[PDB]
């Protein structure tokens, strides 16, 4: 369950975007996007806020990012808080 | 005199966070040391200094990182004749890698300002492998040599503090001026040949006079 | 995003006036290059593997990087660099095939400086890579194409840097 | 097929099908014939190119076939041109469906796991997939062979 | 002035709370550590007059211009204060060696020394040269890695303690500067 | 995170080298320490309750802060109070226990301080609970172990201030 | 490591490591110095193990060794034998943590798409350390290359 | 600089290394010249001017020091070189004393950078070195003309 | 052309005056040593086709820009040049070798060289790198440690002679660069 393991293209998960996630692993990222949906004037749900600021698992990160902009979110602040960088061993 | 912010019923009625809106973990309004020392009029030379060696990349990274970092005006104290001659030599084109020695002794991992350092005394690894104690006494913060002259400036992964002067690491090897050679013999009888010693003479059964005395057979 | 299409329908709507012979030029231009842009993501899609295992063969291996203290260095930080060519090839592609790199605007360079300053992903580095990828796909498509990837690849490039 | 492509599109947007959408099918269903032309000749030309590209195959790549590898002998040769002859047949449903989803869902969706849970090179498969690819493209004409050869290319791109 | 001791009773005292443990037990390294440091010291005990005369010749040879006319090595006798106040710096440091803590110098030696050098015109860097060179030769006495002098101990790790005399005269250089 | 082994894996293995004498000594301290953290958190998991308690009655109560209009006024105030003692007790053992304070950095000491300068939250009557729980959690654990919860302790103390 | 595993997992349960795992913790660091004592053996016996295994790799698969395979000449025999040489390096640093862990983040979390990415059968590294597995069992104890030789068993079963 | 390098690092390691000569050569020439410039009055009397009138010829030797290592004199005019004079006269200090000590301490660095000055005989091998001696010339009066 | 007899003569003749019995004991040095010379110029001179071959080769393998189109190295022409050169710089420092002083060496060849090198674009580190092969090549035969060819010889000490060997290829080294 590391997510890397046999890769699609022929690998019957079909294709989804996959993360250099440790299991279980403990660094996340502090960032700030904005998100103006598209959903809501032909659906009309009530309305929230937007443009928010939260700690994302590092592992996913990587889908949240590519989920943000493919719904035209634009991110502002991408910053690593929880982890430590390029350890080779221990997340 | 000391209201805890609270919404409703919480207390007076200071909205939450002591803020406008009540809200949290707002986004950072600080940039990257590399940012926060290149918008600085001074810091310059800093900048071409980590831009040369390529330690702006690891003073972008997000690891809490403290650059005792000094300022223009202090590389300019480099010009008394001591520190000109023992930083001398770096104005020689090739120094690279004595700047990155040099530089690296002056980050340091973690976060140290200071009240963390207000009374104690603490010694920690810089990035190179040497240490440098960190001490503050009589609200005084002084890094190795060269005392602190502008507190702390946070920068989103660790704090810069501002320094009079820059400091040296204690292994230094200063680069030569001229560079060495290995002694030629040019005269292999006379100076291979004149200066070796045949065993019966290394006895002492023989007389003494070789006029020098051989340690290697090189360049 | 926008096409060519849509970026012209954009100038000529937010001018309110209806569609010129100059934007019927531009449309007629982008009309002529459709079919080589057709055949370039054709051939792409087909060697994409390929393109990636060449670049990265030029640009990464053999070095500090994959050698111990450098980025690359276990096979987590290798299959993570890897994946991020894919996505440079792929949405390369699109902004070729587009004929507007306004999806590398959307699409990746967004946040991405951020990131990989954050984590440690080398910038110089990543640009080569990106070149070795140019170079070798403008090997496979042939001159024309090579530059319509050229201009492409050299977006990314000039929005990392 | 691009027809039922069209359709799970707006049925997926919960519309009706657009006025774009209707010239796709309609450019669709205008090349047909040429379409069916061009798989009738790669059915009944079947036989020779399986042999052909299957000689191309073992002649470039002496590795499966000598002793050792995993098509050594009569019986494995067999099956090695029986795998053959199957992505041959895939690639005629991809042209008359004018999609690359017959060729996918039969052929390609899970075959790496298949083939190394077999013990075979799959780079050998792409190899004689490529070897029809040019037998294919030596029986047909230029433009014909090139949108033939195209899914080809596709089955060679989903094998590596 | 204050040693070790007085550095944990009074950080104590700022906790408002008894010893305890854990502080007795850095300073139990301090006793397990206190031949090693009574070793140092009597390492700088003994070749300080040497030391101060090459460390301050040296900071002359370095820069000609304090033996010239109008520099504050020029008079005799400003080369006589000269030597004194190496040797007592030197002297004050070694107290710093014995104390484990840094209070005494702090209190006895740097506190009104910048003022007083800026107050009669000494040039600061030029001292910070020489605690720098005593700094250099006072390590590598301590390390016995010196040319002249090399004498028999049992042998042993101390490269704690050659940071702790380094970063007294570190403090010491980083008061006049 | 990462204990004492894993940053000697990290050293040795970020030179790239094997393990040489040194990593070897460094896990030979670890191992000797070892039963010594086992039994100091087998203690404090027994008495982390009587901990919290007497350093809150030590540190905080019978002041301006649970007096009407401190912090810790109202009972939901008062349970996140003696909520935030457990939880640095709690990471302070795991922190003693991994023989590495990583964790303090990657899970506690994250955004606390600026949590804490959010709220209003005294910096200040905060770090002398922490030294409460310091002294008490010293008393029950005994002199060694008293120093190794000594540095996490002052390691949250430091990371707070 | 096993302490970080133990951990980890009462964090995530947010209570304090209960008895059971304490008591894990006792057993791994009173098991310190046999296991310092394997990782000192298969330290100081690397080459070896590198060289006979891969003899012995190259002599049951003389596929990648071949002309027109992965490991043929004599830079890309040497980088094979530099991998075999990192799989022995990180064996030793799985079994003085006590745990695969170091073996599963520096080496095997997306091994499979970098060899694939690079055109090498990962059943021949498997095979290759299933050879330094037969070498490093042959140069220990009983009981202790059963455990030794399970951390190889564990990059086996990660390879396949 | 490719051509001058060793002799123009040469140049700067001599008025470098005799920095102390010359602070305190033209600052006690400064003060033999007039007599009303210790007395009573000007700004020599107390010794805490003293000490900054020190330190201020220490800064211009200095800065002009790095002009000649930097080519020209714009480390200098970043800061010193603009601004001066109105301090000078914001502050009531003279402003003739100060050139005159500036056209000394210009004049002791050529006859060091020449090796004629008596008395201090460093042994370089021996060549042309005009033009890079009217650049410090150059940069003195550069200085000299802002004090003013 | 100085050999290590005319090297005594002329620094007497600098010196001005006769020879002397220290020149003479160094003289009888090298006279004594003799056939280990001798043996040692027969090594090199044996096998120097070889040396030059393995070495130039090896020279191509480190750099293959030399064998890539718009190389030095390209086509037969050049590599023929290529070829003669390394022969023609071995064979001046196996005159270096019988003349034990390296003024036979210098005129002919280290003098003028860089400029030669430099007006027809010959790769200097490439050469240096070349003359660095050839240096451990001979070495290794000067020694007899060669894992090629071991040919008999009674034993001694070869060592005095190969390190002289060795600054007569850093002397052209360092030459062409
Ligand atoms: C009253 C004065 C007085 C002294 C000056 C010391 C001198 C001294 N040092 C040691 C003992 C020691 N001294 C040192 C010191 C050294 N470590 C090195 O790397 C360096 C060479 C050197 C510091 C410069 C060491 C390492 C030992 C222990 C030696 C051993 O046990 O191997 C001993 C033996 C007793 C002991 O183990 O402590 C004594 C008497 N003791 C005193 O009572
Ligand atoms: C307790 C600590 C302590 C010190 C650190 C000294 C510091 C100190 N030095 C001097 C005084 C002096 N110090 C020096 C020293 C210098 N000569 C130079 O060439 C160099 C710039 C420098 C040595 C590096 C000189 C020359 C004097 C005499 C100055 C004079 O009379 O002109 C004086 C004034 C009293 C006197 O004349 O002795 C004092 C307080 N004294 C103390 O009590
Ligand atoms: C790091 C410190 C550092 C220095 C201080 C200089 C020192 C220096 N100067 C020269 C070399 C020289 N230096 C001078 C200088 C002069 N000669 C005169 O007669 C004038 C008195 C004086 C005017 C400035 C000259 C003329 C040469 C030789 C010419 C030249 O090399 O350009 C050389 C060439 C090598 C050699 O001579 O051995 C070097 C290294 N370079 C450095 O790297
Ligand atoms: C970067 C370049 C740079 C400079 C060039 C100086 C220039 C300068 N000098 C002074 C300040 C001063 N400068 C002098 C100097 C003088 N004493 C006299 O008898 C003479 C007329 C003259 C020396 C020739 C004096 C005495 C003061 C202090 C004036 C006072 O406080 O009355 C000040 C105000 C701040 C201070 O008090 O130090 C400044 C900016 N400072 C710089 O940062
Ligand atoms: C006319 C041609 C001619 C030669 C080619 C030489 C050949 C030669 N070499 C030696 C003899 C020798 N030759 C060598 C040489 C060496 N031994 C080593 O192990 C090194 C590899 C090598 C360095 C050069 C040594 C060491 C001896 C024996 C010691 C000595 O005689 O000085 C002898 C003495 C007699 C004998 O050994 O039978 C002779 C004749 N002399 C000649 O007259
Ligand atoms: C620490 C974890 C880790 C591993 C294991 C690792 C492997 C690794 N193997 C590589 C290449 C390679 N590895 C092999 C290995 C083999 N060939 C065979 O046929 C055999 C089955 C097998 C040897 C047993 C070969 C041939 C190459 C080079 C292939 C090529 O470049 O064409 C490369 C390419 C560049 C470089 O080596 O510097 C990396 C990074 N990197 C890591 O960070
Ligand atoms: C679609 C636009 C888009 C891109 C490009 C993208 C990249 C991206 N790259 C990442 C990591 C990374 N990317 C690299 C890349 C490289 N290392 C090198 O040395 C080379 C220069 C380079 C490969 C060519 C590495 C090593 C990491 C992981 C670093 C680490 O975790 O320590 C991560 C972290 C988490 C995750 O991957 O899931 C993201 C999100 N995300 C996006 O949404
Ligand atoms: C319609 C989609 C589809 C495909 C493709 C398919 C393939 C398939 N290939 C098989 C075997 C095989 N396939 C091969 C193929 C090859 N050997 C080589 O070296 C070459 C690279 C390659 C031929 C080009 C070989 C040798 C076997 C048998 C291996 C063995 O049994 O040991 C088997 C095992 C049992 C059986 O064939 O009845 C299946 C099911 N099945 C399907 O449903
Ligand atoms: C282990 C990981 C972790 C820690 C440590 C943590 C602390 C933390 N303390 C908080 C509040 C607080 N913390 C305190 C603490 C204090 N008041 C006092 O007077 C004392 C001096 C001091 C404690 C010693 C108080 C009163 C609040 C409530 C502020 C409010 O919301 O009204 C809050 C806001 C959420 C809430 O409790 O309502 C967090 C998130 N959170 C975490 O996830
Ligand atoms: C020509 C003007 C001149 C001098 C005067 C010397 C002064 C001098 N001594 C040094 C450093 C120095 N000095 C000594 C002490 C000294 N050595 C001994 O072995 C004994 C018995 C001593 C007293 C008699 C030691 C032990 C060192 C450390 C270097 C070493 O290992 O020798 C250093 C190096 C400083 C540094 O590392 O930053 C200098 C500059 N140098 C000069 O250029
Ligand atoms: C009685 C009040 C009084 C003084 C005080 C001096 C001060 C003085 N020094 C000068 C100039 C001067 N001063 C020195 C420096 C000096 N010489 C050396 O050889 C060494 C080692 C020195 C420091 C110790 C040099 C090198 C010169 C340049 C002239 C020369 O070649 O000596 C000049 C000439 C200025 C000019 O050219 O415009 C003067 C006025 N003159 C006075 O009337
Ligand atoms: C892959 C690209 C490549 C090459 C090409 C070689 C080239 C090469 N030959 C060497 C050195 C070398 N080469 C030979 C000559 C050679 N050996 C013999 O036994 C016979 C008969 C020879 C000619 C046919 C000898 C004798 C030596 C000395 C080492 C030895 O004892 O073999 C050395 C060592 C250089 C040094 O010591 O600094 C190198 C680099 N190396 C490479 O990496």
């Amino acid at each position: 369950g590391y997510d890397m393991d046999g890769s699609g293209s022929g690998s019957l998960n079909p294709l989804r975007i996959k993360s250099s996630g440790v299991e279980k692993d403990r660094r996340a990222f502090k960032i700030t996007y904005c998100l103006p949906s598209e959903s809501r004037l032909f659906t009309y749900r009530e309305l929230q806020n937007v443009y928010t600021t939260k700690l994302v698992p590092f592992s996913s990160w990587y889908a949240e990012q590519q989920r943000i902009q493919k719904m035209g979110g634009k991110i502002f602040k991408v910053e690593l808080a929880a982890g430590g960088q390029m350890r080779s061993c221990g997340n | 005199a000391y209201p805890y912010t609270g919404s409703g019923y919480g207390g007076v009625g200071v909205p939450y966070a002591n803020d406008k809106v009540g809200q949290l973990y707002k986004v950072t309004p600080t940039s990257n040391i590399v940012d926060t020392a290149a918008s600085v009029s001074i810091f310059s030379t800093l900048v071409t200094l980590l831009a040369q060696t390529g330690l702006d990349y690891e003073l972008k990274k997000s690891g809490p990182f403290t650059v005792f970092a000094p300022t223009n005006d202090a590389f300019t104290d480099l010009l008394n004749a001591h520190g000109f001659a023992s930083f001398g030599p770096l104005l020689r084109p090739g120094n690279t890698d004595t700047l990155r020695d040099v530089l690296l002794y002056h980050v340091v991992r973690g976060t140290y300002d200071a009240r963390d350092v207000v009374g104690k005394s603490v010694t920690v690894e810089t990035m190179g492998g040497d240490e440098v104690t960190i001490s503050c006494m009589k609200r005084k913060l002084v890094v190795g040599s060269s005392a602190v002259i502008r507190k702390d400036v946070s920068c989103s992964n660790g704090v810069i503090h501002v320094i009079k002067s820059v400091l040296k690491p204690p292994s230094y090897v200063r680069p030569d001026i001229r560079p060495q050679s290995q002694p030629m013999p040019e005269s292999i009888v006379q100076d291979v040949y004149g200066k070796m010693l045949t065993p019966r003479q290394a006895l002492g059964i023989d007389a003494a006079p070789e006029s020098g005395a051989l340690t290697s057979f090189y360049q | 995003m926008q096409d060519a299409i849509t970026a012209v329908i954009n100038t000529a709507d937010v001018q309110g006036k209806y569609l010129d012979d100059n934007s019927l030029d531009k449309l007629r231009g982008y009309f002529e290059t459709g079919e080589l842009r057709v055949r370039a993501a054709a051939t792409i899609a087909a060697n994409a593997a390929t393109i990636i295992k060449e670049s990265v063969a030029k640009a990464l291996l053999y070095s500090d990087i994959t050698r111990p203290g450098g980025n690359m260095y276990t096979t987590r930080r290798y299959a993570a660099c890897i994946r991020d060519l894919d996505y440079y090839l792929r949405y390369a592609t699109y902004g070729m095939l587009a004929g507007d790199p306004s999806i590398l605007d959307e699409r990746v360079l967004n946040g991405l400086k951020e990131t990989y300053n954050s984590l440690g992903v080398p910038i110089g580095a990543t640009v080569q890579a990106i070149q070795a990828m140019k170079e070798v796909t403008a090997s496979l498509v042939g001159t024309n194409a090579g530059q319509e990837m050229a201009v492409y690849f050299d977006y990314i490039c000039s929005g990392l840097s | 097929s691009i027809v039922t492509k069209s359709i799970v599109n707006a049925d997926a947007e919960a519309r009706y099908l657009s006025p774009g959408e209707l010239e796709r099918i309609k450019s669709f269903v205008l090349s047909g014939q040429r379409r069916l032309r061009i798989a009738q000749t790669l059915t009944e030309n079947r036989e020779m190119i399986v042999k052909k590209g299957g000689q191309q195959l073992f002649q470039k790549r002496t590795d499966v076939v000598s002793p050792g590898g995993n098509a050594y002998g009569e019986e494995m040769t067999a099956t090695c041109l029986r795998d053959l002859d199957y992505y041959l047949r895939l690639v005629t449903y991809g042209i008359v469906a004018g999609d690359v989803t017959p060729i996918e869902e039969i052929g390609l969706v899970g075959v790496k796991e298949m083939y190394n849970s077999l013990g075979t090179p799959i780079s050998g498969v792409s190899e004689g997939v490529r070897c029809m690819k040019d037998v294919a493209c030596s029986l047909l004409s230029g433009e014909d062979s090139a949108e033939a050869g195209f899914y080809f290319d596709y089955t060679l791109g989903a094998m590596q | 002035m204050l040693d070790a001791f007085s550095r944990v009773v009074v950080n104590s005292d700022s906790k408002a709370a008894y010893v305890g443990g854990s502080d007795l037990q850095s300073l139990k390294t301090f006793i397990s550590d206190g031949n090693k440091r009574l070793d140092a010291v009597n390492c700088i005990v003994s070749n300080a007059s040497c030391i101060v005369s090459d460390a301050i010749s040296g900071m002359i040879c370095e820069n000609p211009g304090l033996i010239a006319p109008g520099g504050n090595c020029y008079t005799n006798r400003r080369m006589a204060a000269c030597l004194r106040d190496g040797e007592i710096i030197l002297r004050y440091v070694s107290y710093a060696l014995l104390a484990g803590d840094s209070s005494v110098l702090d209190d006895r030696c740097l506190n009104g020394l910048k003022e007083t050098y800026i107050a009669l015109g000494v040039p600061t860097a030029s001292t910070s040269r020489a605690v720098s060179i005593m700094k250099a030769a006072s390590t590598a006495f301590i390390m016995n890695t010196a040319s002249g002098r090399k004498i028999e101990i049992a042998a042993g790790d101390c490269q704690a303690l050659q940071s702790e005399a380094a970063a007294y005269f570190d403090k010491v250089g980083s008061a006049v500067d």
